[PDB]
C-alpha cells in the first residue's frame, strides 16, 4: 500500500543555448526508461514550433529561377529558409520582410525586427549578394506547427518544407538518485539538443500533457447539389459577383430566389448586370424567382 | 503539315519513398521496404538515431 | 590503420557500438557495428513503374 | 494544435479473464509509447 514515489523537476543545466540537461528526482526503478522512452518519443515528434512554409521573392516566379546579383540560386535560398530558427509570441502566423542591398552575406539579422517575432540565430546566412547594385526584397511567412510537413503536403509564390518540431536531438540516463531514505530510487536526466525555439521545463511539461493527455482513461436526398455552390462557379464579372454578395446573396440558392424586380432595386444592379445573371443562370438550365421552398434545411 | 509545335518543359521534385531502389559500392542493392519515423529508429547512447 | 582512427574516432575499435532500440529504450542484446556508409539512389523509382 | 484523441472502442473477450481491448485513432508512433509505459507498468506495479 506503499503510495508512489512522484517526480518533479529539480534541476537544469543549459550546456548551452540550444542544449540542457533536464533531471527528475526520486523516481522509482523502472520509470527511468518508461518515462525516458515516452517523453524521448513526444519530444522527437509532438512538439510545437514555428517553421517557414512561404517565401515571396521580388522578381522570382519558381524556385528553380536563379538572381541577377545573388550567389546561390533560389533552391538553395529557400533550403536555407527551412534553417530560419524562429520563435514567435502568441501567434499561428507571421509575415517577416526582408530588404537587403549591398554585397556579402544577407543574414536572418537583416530581417525587419518585428516586435513579438525572435530570431534565434541572427547571423543565419539566408543568402549573398554578389555585386554592390544588387538586392533582394523578399517576403517570408512563419507558421506555427506540429511535425515535419514537406512542401509536397499541398499564384507567382513558393512552398517550402516545413520542419515545425523545435528538437533536433534527445538523449536520457537512468542514474541512481541520492537520498538515505528508501534506497531505491533512480532519477531521468534528460538531455535536450534543440533549435531554441522552446525552453526545457515547458518542453518537459508539454510532453508530459500529451502523455497525460493521451492517457485520458479507458472508457468501455432530392434538390440540387449546384444549389450550394458559391455564386463565384457562376464566373460572373467581378462586379456582378461583388454586387451580388453586397447584397448577402453568395451562393446560388440565393441568387435563384431573388426576382428580377428586387435585383434591379438594389444599389448596385443595372440592366446589364442582370441581362449577363440571366444568361449565366439560363445557361445551367437555372433562372431568377426560383422556388425551391425549404431554405435551407440544416 | 505542321502548322505549330508546342513544348513544356515541367519539373517535378521526387522525395524517396517505399519501392525506390538504393545500392552501395559494392554491391549491396535493395528497395525501400519502411520509413519509420525518428523515435523509432534505433540510436546511440547520447541520443543519435541511424 | 582504421583502428588507430577509430582510437582518434574514440572507438570501439571492432566498430561495434551499444544501441538501443527506439520502440523500447531496452539495448539490442549485442554490440552493433554502426558507421558511416555512402549510399546511392538508383534511376529505378516507383513512380516510373507503378 | 491538437491531436487524434479517443475514438472507437472494441473488446475482444478470448475467456472469461482474457481479454483484448483496442484504443483506436492513436496517432503514429504513439502505439509503441503507450504500449511500453502501459506493458511496464502492468508487469511491475
Amino acid at each position: 500500500v506503499t503510495e508512489f514515489l512522484k517526480p518533479r523537476l529539480v534541476d537544469i543545466e543549459q550546456v548551452s543555448s540550444t542544449h540542457a540537461k533536464v533531471t527528475l528526482e526520486p523516481l522509482e526503478r523502472g520509470f527511468g526508461h518508461t518515462l525516458g522512452n515516452a517523453l524521448r518519443r513526444i519530444l522527437l515528434s509532438s512538439m510545437p514550433g514555428c517553421a517557414v512554409t512561404e517565401v515571396e521573392i521580388d522578381g522570382v516566379l519558381h524556385e528553380y529561377s536563379t538572381k541577377e546579383g545573388v550567389q546561390e540560386d533560389i533552391l538553395e535560398i529557400l533550403l536555407n529558409l527551412k534553417g530560419l530558427a524562429v520563435r514567435v509570441q502568441g501567434k499561428d502566423e507571421v509575415i517577416l520582410t526582408l530588404n537587403k542591398s549591398g554585397i556579402g552575406p544577407v543574414t536572418a539579422a537583416d530581417i525587419t525586427h518585428d516586435g513579438d517575432v525572435e530570431i534565434v540565430k541572427p547571423q543565419h546566412v539566408i543568402c549573398h549578394l554578389t555585386d554592390e547594385n544588387a538586392s533582394i526584397s523578399m517576403r517570408i511567412k512563419v507558421q506555427r506547427g506540429r511535425g515535419y510537413v514537406p512542401a509536397s503536403t499541398r499564384i507567382g509564390r513558393l512552398l517550402v518544407d516545413a520542419c515545425y518540431s523545435p528538437v533536433e536531438r534527445i538523449a536520457y540516463n537512468v542514474e541512481a538518485a541520492r537520498v538515505e531514505q528508501r534506497t531505491d530510487l533512480d532519477k531521468l536526466v534528460i538531455e535536450m539538443e534543440t533549435n531554441g525555439t522552446i525552453d526545457p521545463e515547458e518542453a518537459i511539461r508539454r510532453a508530459a500533457t500529451i502523455l497525460a493527455e493521451q492517457l485520458e482513461a479507458f472508457v468501455d436526398p432530392e434538390f440540387d447539389p449546384i444549389l450550394l455552390r458559391p455564386v463565384d462557379d457562376l464566373e460572373l464579372t467581378v462586379r456582378s459577383a461583388n454586387c451580388l454578395k453586397a447584397e448577402a446573396i453568395h451562393y446560388i440558392g440565393d441568387l435563384v430566389q431573388r426576382t428580377e424586380v428586387e435585383l434591379l432595386k438594389t444599389p448596385n444592379l443595372g440592366k446589364k448586370s442582370l441581362t449577363e445573371i440571366k444568361d449565366v443562370l439560363a445557361s445551367r438550365g437555372l433562372s431568377l424567382g426560383m422556388r425551391l421552398e425549404n431554405w435551407p434545411p440544416a | 503539315g505542321v502548322l505549330k509545335i508546342v513544348k513544356v518543359y515541367l519539373a517535378v521534385k521526387r522525395r524517396i519513398q517505399p519501392g525506390d531502389k538504393m545500392a552501395g559500392r559494392h554491391g549491396n542493392k535493395g528497395v525501400i521496404s519502411k520509413i519509420n519515423p525518428i523515435e523509432d529508429m534505433p540510436y546511440d547512447e547520447n541520443g543519435t538515431p541511424v | 590503420e582504421i583502428k588507430e582512427l577509430l582510437k582518434l574516432g574514440d572507438l570501439p575499435t571492432s566498430g561495434q557500438i551499444r544501441l538501443y532500440d527506439g520502440r523500447t529504450g531496452e539495448q539490442f542484446e549485442r554490440p552493433v557495428t554502426v558507421g558511416y556508409m555512402y549510399m546511392l539512389k538508383l534511376n529505378h523509382l516507383v513512380d516510373d513503374k507503378m
